[PDB]
RNA sequence: CCAUCUAAGGCUAAAUACCGGCACGAGACCGAUAGUCAACAAGUACCGUAAGGGAAAGUUGAAAAGAACUUUGAAGAGAG
RNA sequence: CGGCGGCGAUGUCGGCUACCCACCCGACCCGUCUUGAAACACGGACCAAGGAGUCUAACACGUGCGCGAGUCGGGGGCUACGAAAGCCGCCGUGGCGCAAUGAAGGUGAAGGCCGGCGGCGCGCCGCCGGCCGAGGUGGGAUCCCGAGGCCUUCCAGUCCGCCGAGGGCGCACCACCGGCCCGUCUCGCCCGCCGCGCCGGGGAGGUGGAGCACGAGCGCACGUGUUAGGACCCGAA
RNA sequence: GUCGUCCGACCUGGGUAUAGGGGCGAAAGACUAAUCGAACCAUCUAGUAGCUGGUUCCCUCCAAAGUUUCCCUCAGGAUA
RNA sequence: GCCUAGUGGGCCACUUUUGGUAAGCAGAACUGGCGCUGCGGGAUGAACCGAACGCCGGGUUAAGGCGCCCGAUGCCGACG
RNA sequence: GCAGUCGGCAGAGCGAGAAAGAGAGUGGCGCGGACGCUACGCCGCGACGAGUAGGAGGGCCGCUGCGGUGAGCCUUGAAGCCUAGGGCGCGGGC
RNA sequence: AGGUAGCCAAAUGCCUCGUCAUCUAAUUAGUGACGCGCAUGAAUGGAUGAACGAGAUUCCCACUGUCCCUACCUACUAUCCAGCGAAACCACAGCCAAGGGAACGGGCUUGGCGGAAUCAGCGGGGAAAGAAGACCCUGUUGAGCUUGACUCUAGUCUGG
RNA sequence: UGGAGCAGAAGGGCAAAAGCUCGCUUGAUCUUGAUUUUCAGUACGAAUACAGACCGUGAAAGCGGGGCCUCACGAUCCUU
RNA sequence: CCACUAAUAGGGAACGUGAGCUGGGUUUAGACCGUCGUGAGACAGGUUAGUUUUACCCUACUGAUGAUGUGUUGUUGCCA
């Protein structure tokens, strides 16, 4: 009783019924497999980013003034265009009313 | 059935090109691979260490980890009906920088360079690249000469 | 055969359990009969209390329960001796007696 | 209710929801947990890792009342006493701190999980966690061992 | 003959509550009218949340509701949940809360009402704010049930922190072969 | 060291069990191919040397008022 | 249609269907196993009656109800239908839940700021006090504020409602980063006392865990699925 | 019908003895109540079956697989 | 995201293709079919061509056809 | 989409290409008006409809028995059964 | 140990219808020999051999319907009638040729064609009936028997 | 230009080498995790980049945690 | 192979034809020999003994009555 050994016959149909989805790339991907020395130092950097917090607020409030002051320191046819202006509901309102104000 | 060997059927794939054997040229080793950089995988057979498997040869991926002599790359690999994002470790000899993204970088530099100027001049530039349009109506000058008359050749049995 | 994610179960039904199945359809009948036996006892011992003799205060052993006190089997012979009650007249005037129980405190 | 069962809608269909090719046979695969190491090994390893094998010491006559130690965290520590116990202790000025015996309420050990409200307390337990006692000292208070 | 697939034509979203509760159905009858005849999307989210099962309406504890109304900019404003407001006993101080809910547990009612707060029901919420202005819609943890610890990657695959189904837990219950390096392998 | 009993002799109700038996009561049960094998001359008739096996079979009508008398036929069976 | 016609009481009108018959076209006998049945595959002469996914237990998930950090009297007890229902709380014993981890001994779930003092050589490496205090980033249903504006002769001029550039707080949830707990490993300096010990406690960095990180469970009912039971029904040698 | 034997290891009635992994056998695995390469009866027992057969109302909506890997696996399961 | 039935005997054809003298043979790749599916056409027909189906009226087509069976040339059809 | 059946307590609008108010104040005779709406209902648009194994939904389809209900039916005739009668429903069936 | 005495194409010889003789018109048969004996052989008994045999073969005489080559007669049937009166079997049924088709049709396609109800015969067909193929294979189904199979055990030997 | 050798089958790879000859050695050591390969995206085996030790070697850059790569191997229970 | 003869051609029809026969040979159970096997047993190796069932159904076939029509009947006929 021999039988069929191997095929990949209906498989490309079955893979495409629910689709061959690309894997879900979202930002901030995981850090598994990165170099442990680099990751240990990165965790030390993240552990001490709060240390220079005063320099951040000092330079942030200083950069706010030096740019917020710097912003205000120196500061197709005569038929079809005209009909598109008259038949515009908000632009051609008084000019549309002028037709009746002549038509009386 | 076949064998599940790691280099099965890689006789021409991992072989060196003709008259390209021997010493690896040393600017292969001098290229800077950052995190997130897009590179192409191509297994050099001179170096037997760090060799990618044959299913990664000719695939393009994103570098997620850098070590002394090798990088980790996220590679799309289709496994029947699902595509997995591979975390592979492969040496510097078996990779090369992909040029597919550095023309998009050329396009974004000439697109922000065409947004930031001509805005003060008021005109409108184009940034989305249109496909190859139908050919414009043009005149064809036959100055003097009449178009040469072609006939099919008689069949002669060549050999 | 097992299906996907589920518990591994070991039902103890490999014996002939259906001969020895004890249904409880006589539960309210047992309750009603126990009740009538209780009132028959209470009517028989007419001024003596219905639950029975007085039971002593015992500390439960075995650390889960050793903060809790409960009713023991009987007052011990040294408790009756210090109370000045004969250990044979105690059960006649309604005192439970436990000869087996020591005191340690 | 037999009338809401699937077997009422299966009246008139030949194979009763079990297929014409592979039928409803008796026990195709063995009974119970048969073949858990042989032919159901993939299921047993994929969903029940650690089912086979023998780990750790035996203890022949285990009395579960011996290792009885119900624990309480410090966030539920004031739930053992009434509310007037907390608010009278809050309003008084003599420093008269109430006692919480957790053995009285039914616990043997105090672990310290939550934050503890800022007022003194005397806590009696059979055992204490280190973080529990240091939080009671930090809020101001005492840990009293009882047996 | 048209080449279209009909596998996902029928949406598998609830049109009505499966509950035959007449009080919930009168609430749904109110908020069908509100979610249809108003421009407010709050009323739509309220009506679709009134549809859901009990598991998709997990209870909201007092402390979670305290901290979600504690955020800056959410003062004098009504907490709305379409589930249960339950008591949380690890809470020492309860500030003034204006709450609308389907059910409030009895001790949570005592704590909120002794705190000087108001408990509304949804028919009162509709008469107070017909479009849900001045509302903070909240939910309980929808993964808070213990089924989700069993849900995920199969335990027995690498880096799979999924709780297995055990009859009991102990040293001889699912701890040996696939879980120690000494007993064959570790995942 | 400590703890706990005092073996190799004996009796003892109650709570507990009860598909046999005596007498009952009940039922979201079954309704004569069902329900016990057995609604009835049922562990009967019948079978096997034996151990054993083992049925079928309820219903006129309210009341037998169960058709006197006449006639054909030897009668069964008819017609009145 | 604000257009008309004809036929009518014992021989005619209508009745798609319903009984029989006629004709044209179509049309092989069902069930089953099978790649393939009208098969020279098997079962079926005909009719009536009977005749096959049930019940119990466990688990999983979903859904409904009640109560909810609890929940549950199922066992016991008190007071015709009713062997029911009601009650008990100093009957919650107990189960499951609120805590995990380790083989076990066992242990067991945030911290920062300020005042005082190259001891060392916690400027670094503990304790006295006070204060603030349960993380962050991105997305995120809802919701909040509002530069302006939604005409009826025209300027104001107020209130209400609506819309809105833009900016916010951000539910649940997801992804990532930190943080905390138990096992284990590596490094390293201290802190404690009734007994200063082969004592006890702490830190930094990884790593194993079915964890924590402001609960979600319990009981009941329904439905499916997997089992143990005669186990959908009939069948061995 | 034709045949073997028909004074002897002959034929035959009744009584008696041996009983089921046992008897008895001038031996064919023959006979042991039409049953024998292990009788018959009842029970365990509704023994188990990856194997055949069957599996009972209507309408509506959706709609496959015979492929991967592992298995004393190849007429079967687990897994995707 | 959960739960999950059925399936895990396949077969046929263009093109590629291995063994075999070859096979309505055995074995693969790609895609489409048949199985699971009626309909028009190939006289007939699992798979070929056209085309996929709620119950109907009008119209029109595809692939096939148009002496008669048998709808359609019963055209004063073209050139051999 | 429809709770807007908003009626001498009246004024009968909201299909219209273009974000929003048929807003309100103050200075400069005859007694009338279809239907609807078991909101688990009713109405309107558009696209679609093959199906084995299998899954799900709706059954004013059917049987038996129980709990409620129909001031139900029934010896002036119940169940059952027969019928070239009348019909209904896509059908189960009535 | 290397098969001795004997015997043989035997009931034992593949090649093989062995070679020679004899038997016949003609003999793969029979008998007598021959022995290189696939693979004869001595109480796993060898060789012989009267008498006996419902034992297996070959030839001859005699006799005959065994046959050439069939025919006729008799009894009981069959047949018909009176009385009596079953069973097997049965999807529906029943005329063919070719086609296609699960590769041998009663039905389908295309043709040939087709006429009530019946009797005696008949054995071509119904892949006729009879009995879930006994041959073959599969089953993680058995049973009878054997032993150098695995694991035991009655008995028995031996020691304490 | 490798037409030699690199332990072997074959293929790939290799020339101041990966071959041959010396010198010194024991990275063929201890310990976490991640990954590839077969894959169900499970184990084993094999492999790959890291990291933490402690070493070898070289003037040093470096290189080494077995063999130039593709093969050379083994769960639970038990024993040691 | 003998003999005759004009010649002593080859085939098919489920390798036509067993409810037509026969049963010599294959191919059950009895038994002998050779070879093989420790053995039970095996042998496209010899040898001997070994139950051949049913038609009355439908068709086909062969005969036998008849059947529709000419009004009924009979005689004589014709030949598709
Ligand atoms: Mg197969
Ligand atoms: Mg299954
Ligand atoms: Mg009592
Ligand atoms: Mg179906
Ligand atoms: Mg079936
Ligand atoms: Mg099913
Ligand atoms: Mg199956
Ligand atoms: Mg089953
Ligand atoms: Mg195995
Ligand atoms: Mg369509
Ligand atoms: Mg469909
Ligand atoms: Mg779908
Ligand atoms: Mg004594
Ligand atoms: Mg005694
Ligand atoms: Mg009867
Ligand atoms: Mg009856
Ligand atoms: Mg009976
Ligand atoms: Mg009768
Ligand atoms: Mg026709
Ligand atoms: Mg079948
Ligand atoms: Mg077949
Ligand atoms: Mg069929
Ligand atoms: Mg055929
Ligand atoms: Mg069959
Ligand atoms: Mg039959
Ligand atoms: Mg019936
Ligand atoms: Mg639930
Ligand atoms: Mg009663
Ligand atoms: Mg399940
Ligand atoms: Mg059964
Ligand atoms: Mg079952
Ligand atoms: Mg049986
Ligand atoms: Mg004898
Ligand atoms: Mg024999
Ligand atoms: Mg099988
Ligand atoms: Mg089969
Ligand atoms: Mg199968
Ligand atoms: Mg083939
Ligand atoms: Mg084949
Ligand atoms: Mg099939
Ligand atoms: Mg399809
Ligand atoms: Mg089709
Ligand atoms: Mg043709
Ligand atoms: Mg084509
Ligand atoms: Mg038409
Ligand atoms: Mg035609
Ligand atoms: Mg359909
Ligand atoms: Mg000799
Ligand atoms: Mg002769
Ligand atoms: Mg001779
Ligand atoms: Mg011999
Ligand atoms: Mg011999
Ligand atoms: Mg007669
Ligand atoms: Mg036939
Ligand atoms: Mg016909
Ligand atoms: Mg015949
Ligand atoms: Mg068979
Ligand atoms: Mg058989
Ligand atoms: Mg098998
Ligand atoms: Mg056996
Ligand atoms: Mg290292
Ligand atoms: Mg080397
Ligand atoms: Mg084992
Ligand atoms: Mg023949
Ligand atoms: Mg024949
Ligand atoms: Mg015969
Ligand atoms: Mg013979
Ligand atoms: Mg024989
Ligand atoms: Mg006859």
């Amino acid at each position: 009783a021999k039988s069929k050994n191997h095929t990949t016959h209906n498989q490309s149909r079955k893979w495409h019924r629910n689709g061959i989805k690309k894997p879900r790339s979202q930002r901030y991907e995981s850090l598994k497999g990165v170099d442990p020395k680099f990751l240990r130092n990165m965790r030390f950097a993240k552990k001490h980013n709060k240390k220079g917090l005063k320099k951040m607020q000092a330079n942030n409030a200083k950069a706010m003034a030096a740019r917020a002051e710097a912003i205000k320191a120196l500061v197709v046819s005569r038929k079809l265009h005209r009909l598109a202006y008259i038949a515009h509901p908000k632009l051609g309102r008084r000019a549309r009313a002028r037709i009746a104000r002549g038509l009386r | 059935t076949n064998t599940k060997g790691k280099r099965r059927g890689t006789r021409y794939m991992f072989s060196r090109p003709f008259r390209k054997h021997g010493v690896v040229p040393l600017a292969t080793y001098m290229r800077i691979y950052k995190k997130g950089d897009i590179v192409d995988i191509k297994g050099m057979g001179t170096v037997q260490k760090g060799m990618p498997h044959k299913c990664y040869h000719g695939k393009t991926g994103r570098v997620y980890n850098v070590t002394q002599h090798a990088v980790g790359i996220v590679v799309n690999k289709q496994v029947k009906g699902k595509i997995l994002a591979k975390r592979i470790n492969v040496r510097i000899e078996h990779i090369k920088h992909s040029k597919s993204r550095d023309s998009f970088l050329k396009r974004v530099k000439e697109n922000d360079q065409k947004k930031k100027e001509a805005k003060e001049k008021g005109t409108w530039v184009q940034l989305k690249r249109q496909p190859a349009p139908p050919r414009e109506a043009h005149f064809v000058r036959t100055n003097g000469k009449e178009p040469e008359l072609l006939e099919p050749i008689p069949y002669e049995f060549m050999a | 055969a097992p299906s996907r994610n589920g518990m591994i179960l070991k039902p103890h039904f490999h014996k002939d359990w259906q001969r020895r199945v004890a249904t409880w359809f006589n539960q309210p009948a047992r309750k009603i009969r126990r009740r009538k036996a209780r009132q028959a006892r209470a009517r028989r011992i007419a001024p003596r209390p219905a639950a029975g003799p007085i039971r002593p205060i015992v500390r439960c052993p075995t650390v889960r329960y050793h903060t809790k006190v409960r009713a023991g089997r009987g007052f011990s012979l040294e408790e009756l001796r210090v109370a000045g009650i004969h250990k044979k007249v105690a059960r006649t005037i309604g005192i439970s007696v436990d000869p087996r129980r020591r005191n340690k405190s | 209710p037999s009338r809401l069962r699937k077997t009422r809608k299966l009246r008139g269909h030949v194979s009763h929801g079990h297929g014409r090719i592979g039928k409803h046979r008796k026990h195709p695969g063995g009974r119970g947990n048969a073949g858990g190491m042989h032919h159901h090994r993939i299921n047993f390893d994929k969903y029940h890792p650690g089912y086979f094998g023998k780990v750790g010491m035996r203890h022949y006559h285990l009395k579960r009342n011996q290792s009885f130690c119900p624990t309480v965290n410090l966030d539920k520590l004031w739930t053992l006493v009434s509310e007037q116990t907390r608010v009278n202790a809050a309003k008084n000025k003599t420093g008269a701190a109430p006692i919480i015996d957790v053995v009285r309420s039914g616990y043997y050990k105090v672990l310290g999980k939550g934050k503890l409200p800022k007022q003194p307390v005397i806590v009696k337990a059979k055992f204490f966690s280190r973080r529990a006692e240091e939080k009671i000292k930090g809020v101001g208070g005492a840990c009293v061992l009882v047996a | 003959g048209v080449d279209i697939r009909h596998n996902k034509d029928r949406k598998v979203r609830r049109k009505e509550p499966k509950s035959q509760d007449i009080y919930l159905r009168l609430l749904v009858k109110l908020y069908r009218f509100l979610a249809r005849r108003t421009n407010s999307t709050f009323n739509q989210v309220v009506l679709k949340r009134l549809f859901m099962s009990r598991t998709n309406r997990p209870p909201l504890s007092l402390s979670r509701m305290i901290r979600k109304m504690k955020l800056p900019g959410r003062e004098n404003k009504t907490a709305v949940v379409v589930g249960t407001v339950t008591d949380d006993v690890r809470v020492q101080e309860v500030p003034k809360l204006k709450v609308c809910a389907l059910r409030v547990t009895s001790r949570a009612r005592s704590r909120i009402l002794k705190a000087g707060g108001k408990i509304l029901t949804f028919d009162q919420l509709a008469l107070d704010s017909p479009k849900g202005r001045g509302t903070v819609l909240l939910s309980g943890p929808r993964k808070g049930r213990e089924v989700y610890r069993h849900f995920g990657k199969a335990p027995g695959t690498p880096h799979s922190h999924t709780k297995p189904y055990v009859r009991s837990k102990g040293r001889k219950f699912e701890r040996a072969r696939g879980r120690r390096a000494s007993r064959g392998y570790k995942n």
